[PDB]
């Protein structure tokens, strides 16, 4: 997914 | 946001401390009532997806709610890069996870524009009338 839980918006992702 | 300054150009502005701090006062307040989304639409009138991305991460407290509202926004990124065969803007571009400020206003001025504000606001809208309908 674009977020994931406890992914603030806007943050982009640890992988 | 993108705003008409008085010349009549569009220029991009900070999200401003005031309306940061309407948005807290608007969520303390009013949780999810239905006028909650008359004014997240009237503070994030021209906003670009890192204002809006600014002004969800003030939510705390609200934890089930905010999970409601990623849900829906995957959702819609994952129905957008269906419908946009693979800079053009990803979901991820939209939901401003993976594009910068200046891709955003870059998009945002395209001619004709590429509205990813007004998209991911859309999505956004779409999570909160899911969540108001939640707590009538």
């Amino acid at each position: 997914p674009v977020l994931f839980p406890g992914q603030p918006f806007g943050q982009p992702p640890l992988g | 946001p993108i705003v008409q300054n008085l010349q009549g150009q569009m220029v991009h502005q900070a999200i401003s401390p005031r309306t940061l701090n309407a948005w807290v006062k608007v969520v303390e307040e009013k949780a999810f009532s239905p006028e909650v989304i008359p004014m997240f639409s009237a503070l994030s009138e021209g906003a670009t997806p890192q204002d809006l991305n600014t002004m969800l991460n003030t939510v705390g407290g609200h934890q089930a709610a905010m999970q409601m509202l990623k849900e829906t926004i995957n959702e819609e990124a994952a129905e957008w890069d269906r419908l946009h065969p693979v800079r053009e803007p990803r979901g991820s571009d939209i939901a401003g996870t993976t594009s910068t400020l200046q891709e955003q206003i870059g998009w945002m001025t395209h001619n004709p524009p590429i509205p990813v504000g007004e998209i991911y606001k859309r999505w956004i809208i779409l999570g909160l009338n899911k969540i108001v309908r939640m707590y009538s």
